C-alpha cells in the first residue's frame, strides 16, 4: 500500500493502483466517516474527469510546465526526490495549476466539438 | 516540460478523524463489533507527539460515552435516598476494620401502599452521618445501580483507520514521546489497549523494550506528569479476602437492588502483595534513567499527598482504594499494601454522576502486572511522588507511537509528456 | 441534418423544496445549533417569487419550535409545585398596580425522599389562579418545565444556507410587495443574517425598507389576511422593568433547584415601554399615505385598539413582557412620548400550544433593553386597522420575503452539427 | 456560478466548468443534505456514461434532430434563446431523446466489440 | 485464442437478507403513520421465462424481518402513553350482579380504590369494572409484580391495513407463482416485482384470519412433516366465514389522575349483560375439514383415521375484534373423527391487560370501547400440531402467521458485473 | 427507434435467457441500478457505497465508461475448457456465474495489471 512512500517519484508513480483500490472500503459517527470517504473520493474523481483525465491514474495534459513553480531537472526530481518531499515544495502553485488545468480543458473541449461538426 | 497529473500518490497530512473500534454480557465486546496487517516504510521519517496526540481524546471521549450508554437503562437508586437508621457491625472484626462496616436498616417503598423495613451492610466509606445515616451522594446526585449482568473487565481493543486515513507506527525502541522517527510502519489498527481504568499505577499496559523510557511533555516543568515505562513488569496480586453474600430486595416492578448481605467467616481487611526485591530493582532502575535528566544529587521517592492518594483500581467487580505510602519509600520476601473498598462510584471525575456497585459474591482474587508509574516532581536533592487523576495520562502510554494521517493521492510534477 | 448534443453543467434550474442548514457569524442554543462558519447578479433573469407560498418560511419555524423544545428537554420539571399554595397580597412599597404580586408559601419536597420542608416565593399574578387558597396556572394540563437559567435565548444571526446542488435566488428589487415577477435577481449561497426574534403586532430589530414604507398581503382585499408592513425607518421604543429582583435558590431534589422570585428591594413600580412621540405620529403617517394608495383617494384611515394577542408579547432580558399598545394604535388621519404600561409573566405556554409549559427563572436586578420597531402587523364608508398577528410564521415572513430555493438541474440536450464518429 | 444563466445557450456554453465544480460540495440533516448530493451526482454522471459520454461536459451522439422536437434553426436556438427558455420549449420531448440515446450507445458498444474482433 | 472481456449490465443475482421498506396505498393507524411510501397504483412485474430458482420459507429472512418491525411498533407507540403505575393499589372488589345471565355469573368485577390526582396533596375516591381476568374483596391487577402496565393511546389504531414491503436498491424480491407450491423446493414461475403484495399484519392464534387463500386445493405446509416438533400450515381453498361479537353495550368513565394524564376505566353497562360469542357457518365448517382431512390423507396413509381434538393466548383462538381482545373457545371446532367411507357458537371472553408476545414486564392496557362490537372476518388458514392419528389448533409464534403470507417471496441481491471469453482484443 | 420512441425489455427480463441475447439489454440492467432515520441513511449510504465499488473496478482495469470492454489478458482454458457457441448460445448468465467464480479473482489481479502496464506505456509513446 504505502510502501512506495519511501521510494522516489520516479518509482512510486508505478505503484498508483495499489493505493486507489483503498481508497474505499452513537453509530452516527461511523456514519458520517462513511459518507465523507464516499464524498472525498468523487471530489477527486471530479477532478480528474474537468481536468480531461477520467479514468486514468497516469495522463499528461497541455499546460506547460512554470519554472516559477519548480527550478529543479527531471534527474533530480523523479531520481533523487520522493512524493512527500514534492508536495511539501508545490505548496504555493497547487490551486493555480490546478484553475490552469480546468481551462485548459475547456477550450479543448470547445475545439474538439468544432473539429467533429467539420 | 508539461504538467502531468498523477492519481493514487503515496502522499499524507496529519489529520483528526473518527476511528472505528475492532475486537479480536462485555461492554467492549459488543460495542466493538467488528472483526480483526502492517507495512514497513524503509526511507520514512516521521514526527510524532503524543502530548498532543488525538487519538487520546478520542478513548477519552469513547469510553466515558460507552460507560455512560452501559449505565444507562438500570435500576435507579433513588428510593434508597432515606435517613438510615444505622449501628457498627461488630462481631467477627478481629481488628483493623473497625468502624469499617456499617448495619443499616430503613424503611424502603415495594404495591405503592405499602412499605417495607429491609437492612443491609454498607463500607463506611459510602455512608455519612446526617445513628442518622444517609448514602454519601444522595446530596448531589441520583446513585444508578450498574446492571449486574453487565460486564466492565477490559478486553483488548483496536482502533482502526476509516478508508482514505492510515495510523502511522513508530518503532524506535528508544522514542521519548516526541519528535522525528525513523523505523515507521503503516498499520490498519493499533496493537489491542485493554482500557484498564486505574491511578498511580498502570497495570496491564505494554513493556519497554529495554531500560525504562522517561516521558514527559517538559521534564523539567514540576506541572507536568512523569510518565514512566518498565521493560520489565512486577507482579501484584490483590485480594478482598471476605467470603460475601448478596441480598436482593424487589423495590418496584421488578426493580432489584443488590444489597450486601451478610459475611460468611471471619472479617478481615482487603490487601495487595509486591515482591520486596522486585519493587526495589524497579526503582533502582527508574532512578539509574531518570538521573540523566537531573545530574549525578538525591533522588527521593515519598508517598501521595481517595482516588488520587490512594491506587485505584478495579478487581474483580470492586474498587480499590488502596495505600502505596509503603511501596514509594527511598531516598536513593515480600511488602504488602493495606487496601479500602467502596460501592458508591464517582467515576471520570464527575459529580453529577453516581454508580452503585453491586456486591460481588464469594471471595476476590486478582493477578496483575505493574507496567508503568505515574509520577510528580516537587536543592541537589528532589522529590518524585505518585500522581493520577485525569485519566488520559493512561492512553497516552500505550497511543504514543501512533498517529492518523489522511491521505491525498493527487497531485502533479513536470515532465516530458503532451497530448496528442 | 443537426444532431443531438449533450451538455453537462448547464445554466438551468427549477422550484424545489429542500433541507437548509444553518451557519453563523463565528451558552446560547442557536449558537450551539448554527454550527457552520459563514452574491452573483443574474444580468437578464427575471424570476416569480411568492413569499405567501414559500417553503423557507414552514422549515425555519419548524427548526425554531424543535430548537425550543430540545433546549428545555434536560432540564428540572418542576411537578413538584403543582401543590396547593397560601397566597397573600405583597402590599409594602406598592406605587399606583394592587394585586399582581403575591407572596405565597407551600410544602416542597426535599432531597430526601422521607423529608418535606417550608418554603415561600412571590408570584405575578397572572401565573397564580385561585382555588388565600391558590395553585399555579396549569397542573391540569401540561407540566410546568424550568427554563435552565444557564441558556441563553438572546436572537442571534441565523444564516440559512442551501445543500450542493441548490441555490437559493435573491430578489432586490426595491419595491418589491411579495409576489410576481423579480427583475433584479442574485444569487446566493446562504440567506442574510436574519433573527429570530419574538413578539407579535410589532415587529422588533428586523430589516428596513429602503425607499418607503412596504405593505405587503396575501389577498389585499380579504379582511381575513394580515398585512405586513416594513417600515424604511425605525421607531424606538425603551423597554424596562425598573424593581430590583433577587433570587432565592431553592434545592428540590438530588441535584435538582427551583429559582424562585425573592423580596424586592425598593419600590414595586409597573413595567413599561416608552415611544418617541414625534417618531411614531410621523411613522404612522408615512402608512396610511401607502395605505390610503389601496383602500381609496378619499378614504380616511384610523386606527383603533386590538380585541396574548392583544399585547405585544415580547422577551426582553429574559424576562416576558406583555405591553398595553393601545397607547398607540389610537388616531384618525383625514420631547413628548407614549408609554405603554407592561405586565410580567413567569409561566409561558408558548408558541400558540397547551401540552407543555415553560417556567422562567426570575431574573435579579434591573432590566432594561432598546429596541427598533422595524414593522407592524396589522389586521382589516371609512376603514380602521388595528393590530393582530400571533402566528409565528407571519413574522418570519418579513425576512424570508425575497428569497426562493431552486434546484439546479445542469444536464440538457440542444441540437448542432457534430457526429459522434 | 450562475452568472451566465442570462445569456445566450451560445455564450454559456463555454461557462460549463462552473456549476460542474460546483455541484458536487438539529443532527441527520446534514447527513441527509450530504447524502442527497451524492446520490443526485451520481445519478447524472452514470446516465452520462451509460449515453456514452463520460467524463465529458459537451458530447456529440449519433442520434440526429427531429424538427418535431423543435422546428428552429441553429441561429434562433443558439444566439436568440437562454437555457432556461430552450429547456422549456422541449421539455416533453426530453425523455424520448433520453431513450434514444441510450439506444444508440448500446448499439454502438456492440458494434466496436465486433470491429475489435477482425 | 479467446480474451477477458467484462461486462457490466449482466443480469445475476445471489441470495441476500436486507432490510425492506414499508410502503402502503393511498389511505392516527400505527401502521399508516410508519409505511409512508405510497406504493404505484400500477405496479410493476415482470415474469422471467427459463429460472427456476429454489425458494425456502423457513430461511426466509423477510418474515423475521416483519416479526421485528411488528414489535418496534407496537412498543413504539406506547412510549408517549399515560402509564398505569398509580393504579397497582390495593382495590375493594365485589361480584357485578345487575342483569347478568348463567353465562356470565363472576365475569365481571366492581372495584373501588384511593387513585392520585391533579395536586400531589390529593387523592380522589373512583371505581370501575374488570373482567375476572384482569384481577387476583382485596385485589390487585393481574400483572404489577415484575411489570408495568400503559394504557394504550385511545387515538392510536391498531386496525391492520395491507402492508407492502418492498426492495432497496440493488436488490429485487422474486416471486413463486406454482399453484401448487408447497415451499422448500425449486419453482419454475417465477416473476420478478417492485414489491409483495399487501399483507395486512393480522395477530391471532390457531386460526388464521383475513389472509390469502389457495388457488386451486388446500394446502398442506411444514417444514417436516414427519416431524411432531414441527407446525403445519394449513391454506385454505375457500374462506370460512365467522361473525364475532362482544353484545354488551358499554361505556367509558373518564378519570384524570394528573397533569393531562387520564385512565379510562369500564364504566357501567346499559342493558343486560351476556357472554361474547363467534358464530361459525357449520356446514362450511364440516365440509371445509374435510377438504383438509383429503389433503392430510396424502400423508400417513391413504387408509387411516385421523382425529381433530383442541389443546390461555396458545389454548384459545385470540384476536383483535374493534380494539377488543378476544380469546374464543375452538373446541367446538376441532371435534370429529375421520374413517374411509346451521351455525356453531363459539363462547368467548374478553381480556383487558395484554401481553403480547410471550413478554412478563411489558404490558398493555386497552382502554375499553363504547358501545357493542360486531366483526365479520374470513378464516383462510389454520395451524395445526400433530400427536389412527391426531391433530390440534397449535400456534402462539406470531412468526407463522406472516411466515403464511410470505412463502413465495424471495429477496436477492443484483450483482451486474461479470466476465466472459469472447474473440476481441483491446488495440 | 419506430414510431413514438424505443422500447426495453424490463428489468432481469433477459436472466433466464442466453448470454449472446441477454448481452444486448445491458442498459436496462445499468439503468436500473440508479435508485427509523439511521436505517434508512444506512440503506442509501450501502447502495452508493456498493455502486461506487463496482465503477471503481472498472476504471482501475481501463472499463470507466463502458458496459462492453475488451481487455488484453488472454482466456485460460483451466477457468473454463469450452466452446464460444457453448457459452454464448446454450447458457445463461446464472449458469455461467454459477461455473466460474473460483477464478474471478484471478481474472481481476490480471486485468488490474494489465492496466497499469498499458498506461505507463501510452506516456511513454506521448513522450516521442
Ligand atoms: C490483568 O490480566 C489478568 C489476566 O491475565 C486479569 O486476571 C483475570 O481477572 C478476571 C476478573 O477479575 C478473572 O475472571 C473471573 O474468574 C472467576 C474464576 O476465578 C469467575 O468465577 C468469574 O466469573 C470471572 O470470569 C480471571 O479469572 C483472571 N485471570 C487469571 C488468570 O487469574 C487481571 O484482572 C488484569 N488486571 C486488571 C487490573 O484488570
Ligand atoms: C434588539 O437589539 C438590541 C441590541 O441592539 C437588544 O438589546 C441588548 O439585549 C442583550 C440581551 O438582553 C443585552 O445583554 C445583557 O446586558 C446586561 C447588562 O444590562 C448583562 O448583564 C447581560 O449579561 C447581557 O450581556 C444588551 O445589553 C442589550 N443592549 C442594549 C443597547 O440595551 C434588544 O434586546 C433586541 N430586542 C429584542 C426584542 O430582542
Ligand atoms: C377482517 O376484515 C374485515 C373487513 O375489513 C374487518 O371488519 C371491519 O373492522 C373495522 C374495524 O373493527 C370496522 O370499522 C368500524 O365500524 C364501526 C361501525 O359503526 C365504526 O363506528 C368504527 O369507527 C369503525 O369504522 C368495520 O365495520 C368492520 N367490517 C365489517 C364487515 O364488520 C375485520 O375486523 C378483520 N378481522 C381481523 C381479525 O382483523
Ligand atoms: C426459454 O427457452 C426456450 C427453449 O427451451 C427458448 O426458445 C427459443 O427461442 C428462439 C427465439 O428466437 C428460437 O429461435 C428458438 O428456436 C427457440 N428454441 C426452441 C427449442 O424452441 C425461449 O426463447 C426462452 N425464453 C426467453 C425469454 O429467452
Ligand atoms: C531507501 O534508500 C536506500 C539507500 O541506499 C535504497 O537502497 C533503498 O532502495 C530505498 N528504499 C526504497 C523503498 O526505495
Ligand atoms: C506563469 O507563466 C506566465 C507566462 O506568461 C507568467 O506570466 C507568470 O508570471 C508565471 N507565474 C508565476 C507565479 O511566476
Ligand atoms: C509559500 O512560500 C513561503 C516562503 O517559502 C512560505 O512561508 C509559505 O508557507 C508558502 N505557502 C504555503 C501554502 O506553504
Ligand atoms: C419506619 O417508620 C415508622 C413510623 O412510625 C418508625 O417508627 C420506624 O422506626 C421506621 N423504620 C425504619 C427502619 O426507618
Ligand atoms: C525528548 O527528546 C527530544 C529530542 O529533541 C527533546 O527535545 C525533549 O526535551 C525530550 N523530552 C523528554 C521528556 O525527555
Ligand atoms: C503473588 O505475589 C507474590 C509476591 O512475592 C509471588 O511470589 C507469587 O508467586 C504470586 N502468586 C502467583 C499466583 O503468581
Ligand atoms: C432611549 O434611551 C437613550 C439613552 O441615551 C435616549 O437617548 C433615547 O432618546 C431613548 N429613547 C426613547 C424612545 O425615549
Ligand atoms: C381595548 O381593547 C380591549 C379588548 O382587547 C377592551 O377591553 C378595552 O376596553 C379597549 N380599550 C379602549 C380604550 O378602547
Ligand atoms: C443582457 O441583454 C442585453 C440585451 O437586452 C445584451 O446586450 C447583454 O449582453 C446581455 N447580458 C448578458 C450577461 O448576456
Ligand atoms: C432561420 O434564421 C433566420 C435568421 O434571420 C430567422 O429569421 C428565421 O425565422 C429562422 N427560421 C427557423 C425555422 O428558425
Ligand atoms: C363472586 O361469586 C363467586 C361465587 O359465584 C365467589 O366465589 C367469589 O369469591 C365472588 N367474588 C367477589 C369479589 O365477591
Ligand atoms: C381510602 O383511604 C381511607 C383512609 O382512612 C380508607 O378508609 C378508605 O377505605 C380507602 N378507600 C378505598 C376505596 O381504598
Ligand atoms: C407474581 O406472584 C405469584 C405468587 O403470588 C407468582 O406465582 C408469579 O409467578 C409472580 N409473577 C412473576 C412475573 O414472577
Ligand atoms: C376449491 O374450490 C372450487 C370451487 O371454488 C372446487 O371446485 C374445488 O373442488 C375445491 N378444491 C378442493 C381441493 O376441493
Ligand atoms: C414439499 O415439497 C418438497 C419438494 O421436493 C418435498 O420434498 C417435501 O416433502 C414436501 N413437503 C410437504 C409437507 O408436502
Ligand atoms: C425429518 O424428521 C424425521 C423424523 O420424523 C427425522 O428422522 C429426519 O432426520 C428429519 N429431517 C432432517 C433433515 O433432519
Ligand atoms: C354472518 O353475517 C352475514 C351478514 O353480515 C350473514 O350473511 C352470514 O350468514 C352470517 N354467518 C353466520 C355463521 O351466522
Ligand atoms: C377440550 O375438550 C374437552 C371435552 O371434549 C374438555 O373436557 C377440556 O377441558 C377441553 N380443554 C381445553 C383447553 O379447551
Ligand atoms: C347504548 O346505550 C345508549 C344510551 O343512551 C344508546 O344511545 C346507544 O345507542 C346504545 N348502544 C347500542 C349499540 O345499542
Amino acid at each position: 500500500f504505502l510502501g512506495a512512500a519511501g521510494s522516489t517519484m520516479g518509482a512510486a508513480s508505478m505503484t498508483l493502483t495499489v493505493q486507489a483500490r483503498n481508497l474505499l472500503s452513537w453509530g452516527i459517527k461511523q456514519l458520517q466517516a462513511r459518507v465523507l470517504a464516499v464524498e472525498r473520493y468523487l471530489r477527486d474523481q471530479q477532478l480528474l474527469g474537468i481536468w480531461g483525465c477520467s479514468g486514468k491514474l497516469i495522463c499528461c495534459t497541455n499546460v506547460p510546465w512554470n519554472s516559477t513553480w519548480s527550478n529543479r531537472n527531471l534527474s533530480e526530481i523523479w531520481d533523487n526526490m520522493t512524493w512527500l518531499q514534492w508536495d511539501k515544495e508545490i505548496s504555493n502553485y497547487t490551486q493555480i495549476i490546478y484553475g490552469l488545468l480546468e481551462e485548459s480543458q475547456n477550450q479543448q473541449e470547445k475545439n474538439e466539438q468544432d473539429l467533429l461538426a467539420l | 516540460l508539461w504538467v502531468t497529473v498523477y492519481y493514487g500518490v503515496p502522499v499524507w497530512k496529519d489529520a483528526e478523524t473518527t476511528l472505528f473500534c475492532a475486537s479480536d454480557h462485555n461492554v467492549w465486546a459488543t460495542h466493538c463489533c467488528v472483526p480483526t496487517q502492517e507495512i514497513h516504510l524503509e526511507n520514512v521519517t516521521e514526527e510524532f507527539n503524543m502530548w498532543k496526540n488525538n487519538m487520546v481524546e478520542q478513548m477519552h471521549t469513547d469510553i466515558i460515552s460507552l460507560w455512560d450508554q452501559s449505565l444507562k437503562p438500570c435500576v435507579k437508586l433513588t428510593p434508597l435516598c432515606v435517613t438510615l437508621q444505622c449501628t457498627n457491625v461488630t462481631n467477627n472484626i478481629t481488628d483493623d476494620m473497625r468502624g469499617e462496616l456499617k448495619n443499616c436498616s430503613f424503611n424502603m417503598t415495594t404495591l405503592r401502599d405499602k412499605k417495607q423495613k429491609v437492612y443491609s451492610l454498607f463500607y463506611r466509606l459510602d455512608v455519612v452521618q446526617i445513628k442518622e445515616y444517609r448514602l454519601i451522594n444522595c446530596n448531589t446526585s441520583a446513585i444508578t445501580q450498574a446492571c449486574p449482568k453487565v460486564s466492565f473487565e477490559p478486553i483488548p481493543i483496536h482502533y482502526c483507520a476509516p478508508a482514505g486515513f492510515a495510523i502511522l507506527k513508530c518503532k524506535d525502541k528508544k522514542f521519548n514521546g516526541t519528535g522525528p522517527c525513523t523505523n515507521v510502519s503503516t498499520v490498519q489498527c493499533t496493537h489491542g489497549i485493554k482500557p484498564v481504568v486505574s491511578t498511580q499505577l498502570l497495570l496491564n499496559g505494554s513493556l519497554a523494550e529495554e531500560e525504562v523510557i522517561i516521558r514527559s511533555e517538559n521534564i523539567t516543568n514540576n506541572a507536568k506528569n512523569i510518565l514512566v515505562q518498565l521493560n520489565e513488569s512486577v507482579q501484584i496480586n490483590c485480594t478482598r479476602p471476605n467470603n460475601n453474600t448478596r441480598k436482593s430486595i424487589r423495590i418496584g416492578p421488578g426493580q432489584w437492588f443488590y444489597a450486601t448481605g451478610d459475611i460468611i467467616g471471619d472479617i478481615r481487611q482487603a490487601h495487595c502483595n509486591v515482591s520486596k526485591a522486585t519493587w526495589n530493582e524497579t526503582l533502582g532502575k527508574v532512578v539509574k534513567q531518570l538521573r540523566k535528566h537531573f545530574g549525578n544529587t538525591i533522588i527521593r521517592f515519598a508517598n501521595s499527598s481517595l482516588e488520587v492518594t490512594t491506587h485505584s483500581f478495579n478487581c474483580g467487580g470492586e474498587f480499590f482504594y488502596c495505600n502505596t505510602s509503603g511501596l514509594f519509600n527511598s531516598t536513593w520476601d515480600s511488602i504488602t499494601l493495606p487496601c479500602r473498598i467502596k460501592q458508591i462510584i464517582n467515576m471520570w471525575q464527575r459529580i453529577g454522576q453516581a454508580m452503585y456497585a453491586p456486591p460481588i459474591q464469594g471471595v476476590i482474587r486478582c493477578v496483575s502486572n505493574i507496567t508503568g508509574l505515574i509520577l510528580t516532581r516537587d536543592s541537589t536533592t528532589e522529590t518524585f511522588r505518585p500522581g493520577g487523576g485525569d485519566m488520559r495520562d493512561n492512553w497516552r502510554s500505550e497511543l504514543y507511537k501512533y498517529k492518523v494521517v489522511k491521505i491525498e493521492p493527487l497531485g502533479v510534477a513536470p515532465t516530458r509528456c503532451k497530448r496528442r
